[PDB]
């Protein structure tokens, strides 16, 4: 049976655990003070991994050895993830009476 | 005194890259 | 014509003339390769020594380069050389009359590109050889998809797929099959420099007018544009220290450091490239490290730096602008007085016509 | 580099470990209000008692201390220690550390502040870790015992020279060096990331922005000499200009007004910069008195443009907008003021404006040149744009009593333009 | 030259002797430096004997 | 007249404007203290003319 809340707030506070505060500090906020073309043969192909070092990088588990194409592909994009890593720029922005935003527009302009 | 400026040595540190020689693969 | 007592040995004291260079990678170190000529030269990135010269006079000049791990690839007029150390490996006889332009290397296959628009492909033979040779196949591009090559890429992760920037729009090609499988829409101006991210699906179009196009691929809906005006810009490149840095480089001779995740100009840099001498032709920033090489047609190849930071906390706002850094270069216009130093033969004096000795 | 160097670094990255008795002695000694043996010998849970009284004072004067009471104020932060998380959650810590930093800069002369700032200096060490925060958090305060304290306490970063030289005495350091410390120029882009902060929580006050922009008029003012240098700083201080201006208060509005007049009087601008400034400060306009600052700050500013285009009107979008937010009647008012600020090239502007694009109000016209006396090449251009105006519209008996206006004064100059167009 | 390393018994003192004439004798922890001296001949191996106070 | 003329006319009726050198402000570091934010508007711009 799991035990209840004074049991918890009571074994909380005797063994000292942190975990409260720690998720306290996270949850934190200073808030308040698809695709267009597909390819055919890529998913056709066949391509195998066992080769060397690269692709022996790429596996997955210590079974298989041949992976087709949209696994393949997927696994280069998790791999390409994990060396390089991704910008907060690309994975949110886009540009899509006068307003505030003219006079650093301006200087962002000229030179 | 104002701020010094000692620019300090630079060692070319070890990095990691990519390889399209692994990109690309094979028919059937 | 021929001699009977000298006979031709090097000729001394060049860097570049223009052609733009490249950065090639051995195991975790880099070097840099340049072409002089009828000649290309190859040389280290952390102390510039000479490292390598190649030992054959090409019929005509030098017009493309590119680097894989050992192997370096060169493109003269109708030919492609593939050289090893300097030494000639490898011929490369092309089947047309044209000139050609660009290049490109990339798993399996060599990509060369003439100036009528012809694509040639070649297939490596076997994956235990590190060439291709045989030919394989000849895309062309019509003018009616879009207007004359220039230049050739290959982004990360896309099965035998080919990146053309043309004039007007943007090409994704399949080369298996042999197939256009992707084109863009019409760019208003003229585009000039091409150079994928180092995220993914991200590619970098410069323009004639101040336009750094950011552009999606598996979308394909311009993501960004950054503007710089009254120049026409000439070569891109990115940092990959783990810093969103835009390093671009025009003709003028300056040179604009923007970050990506603050729309901002960190930096600029005034004349380090003589616009009289064709601007600066080819910037790169090293792979992950706070050094960037210039290279421009004045006869210099310059590296500078990025100062980390003087904040403790704060830090990437408060960025150090560049300093400078090791330096190769000689002559701009051609010499007019020489003469030998002592004799052991050491040392050679010379003046030239852009007022300076060395 | 060499090894006493290299040493040298990892003491300063072990700065806060306290290792050896005499080592925790001294950085325990290191604190804000007591002395040396009392701040020795007294203990953690004293210290944290007195805290938490305070911080009861400090919510009982406003409430948004009940988030650091519950977070960085309880059991866990009597038992907690710096050096012993990972990289992350000391990056967060610090994140909890600047809020309560920025929050409680308003209250600084108060010893129940004085307190719990204690607390966070005697346990979290900040005064070691993070010095920044609390140098520019404090830096107004420059005349106080209690940046005295700190002055005592601290480990400057390599940004602070001025300060460092003048740790550890008995005179607090004088406005000539502030304006030292704010002539240098990476400094300048801290604080601009610090102010940009801390409008983006909304929490700014007087005496705050008032020292602000003070130390920047004043750095402008040292150099007006170098053009370059005015050049190159240029982004830095208009970009605060513009976020300044993107606040709501009354308080950041007109502060920026004043730290654009002075630019604009410091160094010709270009005129499309000039107007994209007038178009915030339309844009962002709320308050009353903000509006008395924006028509003086907007005057000053066309009369400091110089140049071809002087005279030109203002287009389309702008004009309407200014007249939107700037009602005739109390432009008229305030050139019948007494002050008057010289005006005669933005009402020019206005008046030509109103000429090309209203097609109305030449009454109003007709009585602001009655109000203000203007210079010749400015008569010449309002004859000119009235002379177009006559030979398209049609013809108005207003259009009459001003060119007898005009007759009445400077009818020479009349039939000298008539001479170059007209009869 | 290439480097010898021995850390006193108490894990407190970095004892370390350069191929060339190189000793030096550290806290290393806090970055205190003991002692350092440019021997000249071949120094081939050390450490601390008793305490951080003496050391061969 | 000229194109020339209109520039004399131009030139000579560009009227007088005060400058700002190196020390024209220390004034407000003097009284800064507890004074209100417009009312320091207003000595800064008297300064300035």
């Amino acid at each position: 049976p799991p035990p209840d809340e004074e049991e918890q707030l009571l074994a909380k506070f005797v063994f000292g655990d942190t975990t409260d505060l720690q998720e306290n500090l996270a949850k934190f906020n200073a808030d308040f003070i698809e695709a267009a073309w597909i390819d055919s043969d890529d998913e056709k192909i066949k391509v195998p991994i066992l080769v060397t070092n690269k692709t022996k990088k790429l596996r997955t588990s210590y079974n298989e050895s041949k992976i087709n194409g949209v696994h393949y592909i997927n696994r280069l994009r998790s791999q390409f993830e994990k060396i390089y890593p991704r910008p907060k720029w690309v994975d949110d922005e886009s540009d899509s009476n006068g307003d505030i935003n003219a006079l650093t527009k301006i200087l962002s302009t000229t030179y | 005194p104002k701020v010094v400026r000692e620019a300090k040595k630079v060692e070319m540190t070890e990095a990691r890259a990519y390889n399209a020689d692994a990109d690309t693969a094979k028919a059937a | 014509k021929n001699s009977k007592i000298f006979s031709p040995f090097r000729i001394i004291g060049n860097v570049s003339n223009g052609v733009p260079f490249a950065t090639g990678t051995l195991g975790s170190t880099f070097y840099i390769v340049t072409c002089v000529g009828k000649t290309f030269q190859i040389y280290d990135a952390n102390t510039l020594h000479l490292l390598f010269v190649s030992e054959k006079e090409t019929p005509s000049s030098i017009v493309a380069l590119s680097a894989h791990f050992h192997y370096v690839y060169a493109a003269y007029e109708n030919k492609v050389g593939i050289y090893k150390r300097g030494i000639e490996e490898h011929l490369l006889e092309l089947e047309t009359d044209a000139n050609v332009e660009h290049l490109c290397i990339f798993g399996d296959y060599l990509c060369a590109s003439t100036d009528d628009n012809s694509i040639f492909i070649y297939k490596k033979s076997d994956p235990q050889d590190k060439y291709p040779s045989e030919f394989y196949t000849k895309l062309t591009v019509t003018e009616i998809q879009g207007g004359e090559i220039v230049s050739l890429q290959h982004l990360a992760t896309y099965l035998n797929k080919l990146t053309v920037v043309t004039k007007s729009n943007v090409l994704l090609f399949n080369v298996r099959t042999g197939k256009l499988v992707f084109t863009s829409n019409e760019f208003p101006d003229q585009i000039t420099t091409a150079e994928p991210a180092p995220v993914l699906d991200i590619i970098a179009l410069g323009t004639v007018t101040g336009e750094v196009i950011m552009f999606n691929m598996r979308k394909g809906k311009r993501i960004r544009t950054i503007k710089i005006p009254q120049s026409r810009i000439s070569s891109l490149s990115f940092r990959t220290d783990g810093s969103s840095h835009l390093s671009v480089g025009t003709s003028s001779g300056d040179l604009i450091f923007y970050d990506l995740d603050r729309r901002s100009r960190i930096h600029v840099l005034k004349n380090i490239h003589r616009e009289s001498y064709g601007g600066v032709t080819q910037a790169t920033f090293l792979n992950g490290q706070p050094i960037i090489v210039t290279s421009g047609g004045d006869n210099s190849l310059k590296e500078y730096v990025f100062d980390p930071s003087l904040s403790q906390g704060s830090g990437d706002v408060v960025v150090q602008p560049p300093r400078y850094l090791r330096s190769r270069g000689g002559h701009s216009q051609p010499p007019s007085y020489i003469a030998f130093a002592d004799s052991q033969s050491h040392f050679m004096l010379s003046a030239s016509k852009d007022r300076s000795l060395w | 580099s060499s090894l006493s160097d290299q040493l040298a670094q990892v003491a300063s990255n072990n700065a806060t470990v306290a290792l050896d008795r005499k080592r925790r002695q001294k950085l325990h000694s290191a604190s804000l209000i007591y002395n040396s043996k009392t701040a020795a010998t007294q203990d953690y849970d004293f210290i944290f008692e007195n805290a938490s009284k305070a911080l009861e004072e400090l919510s009982q004067i406003e409430p948004k201390f009940a988030i650091f009471s519950r977070t960085l104020f309880s059991e866990s932060s009597i038992s907690l220690d710096r050096n012993v998380q990972t990289k992350e959650e000391i990056k967060d810590l610090d994140n909890a550390i600047n809020a309560y930093l920025l929050l409680a800069s308003s209250k600084w002369y108060l010893a129940p502040t004085l307190h719990a700032t204690e607390w966070l200096v005697r346990r979290f060490q900040i005064h070691v870790k993070n010095t920044e925060m609390l140098l520019l958090s404090t830096l107004n305060y420059y005349q106080t015992p209690v940046f005295k304290r700190i002055l005592s306490i601290i480990k400057l970063p390599p940004l602070f020279n001025c300060l460092s030289n003048f740790v550890r005495s008995e005179k607090p350091p004088t406005a000539l060096t502030m304006i030292k410390l704010f002539n240098d120029m990476d400094f300048l882009k801290l604080y601009t990331s610090y102010l940009d902060q801390c409008i983006k929580h909304n929490a700014t006050y007087t005496n705050q922005l008032l020292f602000t922009t003070c130390c920047f008029i004043n750095v402008v003012a040292f150099n007006s000499n170098n053009d370059e240098k005015l050049n190159q700083l240029v982004p830095i201080l208009l970009e605060i200009s513009a976020k300044l201006l993107a606040s709501k208060s009354k308080d950041c509005q007109i502060a920026a007004h004043t730290i654009l007049v002075v630019f604009a009087t410091a160094l010709p601008l270009k005129k499309t910069i000039i107007l994209a400034a007038m178009e915030t400060i339309l844009s962002n306009l709320d308050a009353k008195e903000a509006k008395h600052s924006a028509l003086l700050t907007i005057c000053k500013l066309f009369q400091t443009l110089k140049g071809q285009g002087n005279v030109d009107q203002l287009p389309s979008k702008i004009f309407k907008l200014f007249d939107s937010k700037f009602d005739t009647v109390s432009i008229l008012t305030f050139l019948d003021k007494e002050d008057k600020p010289v005006c005669d090239k933005f009402i020019t502007s206005y008046t030509r404006s109103i000429a090309r694009y209203d097609r109305s109000k030449l009454n109003i016209i007709l009585s602001l040149l009655k109000k203000i006396r203007l210079e010749r090449y400015e008569v010449r251009l309002i004859i000119t744009d009235l002379i177009y105006l006559s030979e398209i519209l049609e013809d108005k008996s207003q259009l009459v009593e001003l060119f007898e206006y005009f007759i009445s004064i400077n009818e020479d100059l009349v039939l000298k333009c008539l001479k170059s167009l007209g009869l | 030259g290439p480097y010898h390393i021995k850390y006193a018994k108490n894990g407190t003192h970095l004892l370390i002797t350069g191929r060339k004439g190189h000793v030096a004798s550290m806290d290393w922890r806090k970055g205190q430096l003991r002692a350092e001296l440019f021997l000249n001949e071949t120094c081939h191996s050390a450490t601390y004997l008793q305490n951080e106070q003496y050391f061969a | 007249e000229d194109e020339e003329d209109i520039a004399l006319e131009f030139i000579n009726g560009e009227k007088k404007d005060k400058l700002v050198n190196m020390n024209s402000f220390t004034s407000m570091f003097d009284n800064i203290q507890n004074v209100q934010m417009d009312t320091f508007f207003d000595r800064v711009m008297k300064v300035l003319t």
